[PDB]
């Protein structure tokens, strides 16, 4: 029994450590805007200006 | 240096504290007890190197999994009542229970006696019913503390 | 405070009541029962220390979950029917049927009796059929209530 | 009310219907059958309270899912051939077959007779051959139904 | 219509042939055989009800899965050749080899015989060696067929 | 014992390390996919100029 | 065609070789050997049907993974050491040491003798040290290769 | 070169040291040990080929898992206190203590005696209590060491 | 006053009716529903304080914006034909056809019935068709009414 | 009228026509459709007042966008030679190929079959070649036609 | 001075005022509180300097921006009706309704309780109807204040 | 004419000619490819319609963008060079390097073998170097062609 | 010159002076810095090339950005007050409230210990109240110094 | 010419160099690195025909970004200082300091070694601090080259 809860409990907990190595996607998607994002207001200097 | 040596899971005592007062809120009857500290470490890689520049800690937490099967009506109470109150219902309110948890265990050949101690534990969630047929209940807390304010060996 | 004691599964008295009436549903049978309070906690971290700053309590409920060995109508045609209606078919509305639950146990040497009572139990799913060849249809729920109303010794 | 009893699965006779005709599709050897209508509930919480302001139920549906072990080529030609039609091979159309059904059982005791049935059952996936070395080979359906139609003490 | 029956998995014979030529390839030994044709659905709700609106089909596939503890050397390389073609080696080119798959069962006490017939079967991946210390190699495959050709009684 | 210690432990490093190796295959989309902005709106070069 | 065979895991020899040289790295005690040539599928669908319009393969790899249980120093040395060296040490270099790999297998009962090669297998990750107590060191390794070279009878 | 061998476990000798000193940390007991050198690899693909272009090494480091069933204080108070220093409490700074490992195991048949060392290994967490009733407390540790320093045969 | 209270979008009733007439063009099949007024105030500012002055309000419309999944031809035919006509094809005239339009919604426990009633909104675009392979068509609006008729508790 | 009732995207049946012939262009391989009429609304005010006086449409086209995975030579061909032409190659002329444009969908219960028809459908821009790496080529055309010629039920 | 403490939005406690009263207009249940008192800032440079020779404020402003999920009709029949009056329908008049707002919060660990006042806050558009498929309605408030009245620490 | 078909993106053959001698420039490893002729659209509206009345071509070019992953030093030197030259810096000159560019696919299930070619096609920035941490250097050229030259089946 | 070195973001000390006394102003709880200097640069090109002929800088500023989650009263009654003032109201005055900055942080190994010090800083705008549900507050400034006073080593 | 090849982007050496000198100026630890020469082009028409006349290059640039996470007080120094001269705080001058840039990479398979060289390089804005909570600082540098001095195989 204390496998049968056990091993997916403590996967469950995993769960935990999935976190910041889930939010690693939203990280490098963020870190991605800094390159690819910034550029649509850049130019603005010509396609406004 | 003190030998390293086993440890007896039966020879070890559990205590709760109110860090209010340093009270005994009590608790008895544990089957197992899991005290892990621990960080969040980042490490540092570069086009300059295959290996490790660097490695640092940051998010500290201690994390304490207890398994019991004898119920207290006082830590339950404790954890609905949040600090320094007692209550017999769920209450709407931010402050969750904060424990001071001490435990003591003597080494298998007597060497040394292992007390760790961690301050402010809290509990997400409180098994109040564990309920299986033919079975005494038996509860799972899973809960951080802040810090370990000690670690040592208390023998005389 | 009273002692720590053990809890015997088989000595719990599980029962649900309507809350617009406080009228009994029959229900019967039970196998497992877990109630288990829980909070959402938040931590806040800063560059000004590797330690927890604060701790905080938001999202409260009331995790119940039940197997169960014998099948209630009244049970399942409260649930299909949502509040103050019992109905033979699904309906098509958004109000789910909420429930008050309680549960009594004598701890086991008759030091306390512990009365644990949850409010406005809501469940996703009801299993109607759950046959496997050679067993007695086993039925597991699964929901949420909002707080618990009670935790006491009910005891004289 | 009936009191709840013990339902023994052996006792359970399952049927599946074709909605057009009213006509039985043979099916036949089940050893596992499992009914549970379930909603999506959504729950309020906001910063006025730790506590859950409201809950709904929004999208319904009735999970089916069945093992059985004597293979049948009206229900699978059936499944093939969607809405109204048999076929001896895959259909190029977006329609799949609905299949009404229903699930007689005796209590225990025989205190009551529960009488379930459930609406246009859809089945994404069938199995054709399931075959394991030194087995029957055996099949597992899991489908969706749109509502329960009935759930009743159907004794006299 | 034909009553259902059981079906023993030691009766059954699997045949592949090259859709080119519908020769066989030289395929032995299974141990367990899955054929499971599959739809996508997708269901449709809007706040009009709590009941589904729709449900419809896409995304065909036939699910082959086989277990097989007899090596073929002509399959390997039928499957490492592509389309038309056998190789010794890893082939640069875009094209997979498509197998027709014919699966012939009796049932269990001979009422029918289930034939099931899928076309272009491919597998993403062929095991070459699949060796356990004690054990013969024991070999599995996962591919998709396009669709069921043939789902039919073909005795006599 | 075993199978009980033995599964559950692999579940904690597992659990975690499956978001690892489908988290970095993550972010080798996210460069590539949120980066995708510099050839969607970033360039006026569309009508724009 | 050559009829289908059973294969004992125990008669496999496997090899590795420096593509370099064609020298020999010294290798043994391997009690799982996997090879599995696959690749990437992409299956076209479009609102014409619900049938596969197309599929086609793309990256293609060879899966290696070996269970062995007798410590290779020169095997162990030449994955430090990336292409061409051996290494006592971690090498800060960004390139893996590429294995050719071959297993020579009889088949059962003599019928052929299943030769399967793979050029370029590299290892992300190796065990050096895998201790259990009351236990041989037992160590896996996981790797792609870049093609499958061979697959042929080998027998006179 | 030299003959590969079996190891046996329990012939293995670890050693923790202070890499500010050379300096010995107290730890015994070992019951499982693993050592992992590990890279990340990247595979090079584009349309010219269905085969891998090319294959590269980065983020190096050594995977270290231990598990133990004898306390060491001072590998505890060694984690507590960081880089060159010994702490009762956990401490509110950046900086992980660093250690330097080495294992040293003899071939099943004394044909070498492979040492393996690791600089720099970090553990992101320490356990501090590990009880379960009726067995000795048993600690998992997981790190990660910068490189692999020394892989040899270390035998006269 | 009435108590705030929660709003279950999808009790909600969304009506459209002909001005001309006040007869129901039929509208079904919603699954977001945004009405907002709307003015653009001028925020005045003076001589030489640095504080607003005065703030007006200067151009009033009501935003109506709905996202549904039901196809009407009547409301596509009504919006094609312009005020008071029907139509198959695009009209080559100036005048937008005009839809009153009402939502109706239950307060989530029934503190109150919302009533929202909108004059003339015009949409600038129909979306005829809106398909995505293996999804049912979804069609949004975005226009303008003229004035909010009314906004009122409408519970008995 | 009619009921509304949802729309299968994958039901659909597009068609491009010559308008010189009404011969199709041979066009498949649909993922997605939006056919969109749409006019500029001015808003107009009177002088005293901040409600709406009047709201004209104005300049008004059909916005048509298709994404498709089955390339056609013949609708490329014949957007290159303009009207009444096909070419090979640019051609330096100020007359673009104008498309008729149809597009049939039952909907989902059948209840109607929603014909949509465009004239004069231009786009500004041809996709030849869509590559993206482990993919087919996927084309999208945005265009704009002049008018809905027909939007009906043409069930019968 | 107060040390800096963390602040826990939930225990935060938002009201509006009518100006005309210093009456309570009833709001609740929100989600997010933005409030941000800005300036335009002019930075100045001389003749003969690349360094700023001044920077001034001016055009004073008081973003509001608020998430809120509990419906008031109180607030929505203010907003239409203008200064000092409630309507159930649009005025045809400039002058908006203008709200003092004030938020109170206590900080985290109880060091101060934070009072932020907002005099003449109007919100250009308001949200009447904000319905989503199985979620509450969640309404969107963007305004704009005169100046910040009250930032005081209002504990005792 | 030739039935639509689906286009297989890596079985494409993109390749580079210098115009002055329609001589190969080496150029591979691609991974996206998008040609894309267009015009500038006047979309003509008249007095009093509504509709639009006429559309006129004017200022054609082609669209070029490639994604590629393997660097070719000619390529780079030619643009760097201007026509008919190569340089190892920057020239400052107002000639542009023209490059010829065709590309050749298969189509899916080989109904035809599409031709695209494209003259004097003109890329305003060349990446040189694109280093990301981890990654194989991907370089992205825009460019604009005079004139689509050729659009054929070019199968036999 | 000193070697470069990471530099560990939870290593830096920010404070905030008042330019008037160079007294602290209290400020805690960061989570994010940048501080920037930055010129506009005039980008110059002469009659004859394509190349650039000369650059040069004008307008000067240090773009200073942080994130923080402990709120400061005194940080924040200062910025409302102006130069040498504090104040619980938004004053009309042109004066922004000019801030000293200074960060100091050590190297990930101790190479360096960086100082940056930016002279009169200025925010537009301050978040008073920034609350989002289930989360502390946290708030961003953006602001602008005249020029960097200091950047060095200022380790022993 | 030498055929084209993959480049990893850990095996480049970027390098900058003071042009006064040609001395180097410090700095590690780069992550990102892209070098990209540009030109604007001018597409020429002409008076009677829809195709493209002539195209020509005019202002030449270099763009240069680069992300790093290793902190230089060199370069930042120089930076501040100007041409010629180093400074520890913001210069009041209109010279921008000008780098030399040097990208050194070795081809994947080692078919070339690619040098990439570009002159005055101005950085218009230098980030000094870069903390993000968890993280070690990272930079981003964007700048302008005035050309490209070298583009080249260095390799023997």
């Amino acid at each position: 029994d204390a496998r049968e809860w056990g091993t997916n409990l403590i996967d469950k907990f995993t769960g935990g450590i999935r976190s910041k190595i889930s939010g690693l996607r939203n990280w490098l998607s963020e870190l991605r805007n800094i390159g690819a994002e910034v550029g649509i207001d850049v130019p603005t200097i010509g396609g406004g200006g | 240096a003190t030998s390293p040596e086993g440890i007896w899971s039966n020879s070890g005592a559990l205590t709760f504290e109110d860090p209010a007062d340093d009270s005994e809120i009590l608790f008895a009857g544990v089957r197992d007890v899991t005290i892990t500290p621990a960080y969040e470490h980042a490490e540092l890689y570069t086009i300059d190197s295959t290996f490790r520049d660097e490695v640092k800690r940051y998010e500290h937490n201690v994390n304490v999994e207890i398994t019991y099967a004898k119920f207290s009506l006082e830590f339950a109470q404790e954890w609905l009542g949040g600090p320094g109150a007692t209550a017999t219902a769920s209450q709407d309110d931010s402050d969750p229970m904060k424990f001071n948890l001490e435990n003591v265990t003597p080494s298998a050949s007597g060497g040394f006696e292992r007390t760790t101690a961690v301050e402010n534990v809290v509990f997400p969630e409180l098994p109040l019913d564990s309920a299986t047929y033919g079975e005494y209940e038996e509860y799972s807390l899973t809960g951080s503390g802040r810090s370990v304010t000690n670690l040592a060996d208390t023998s005389g």
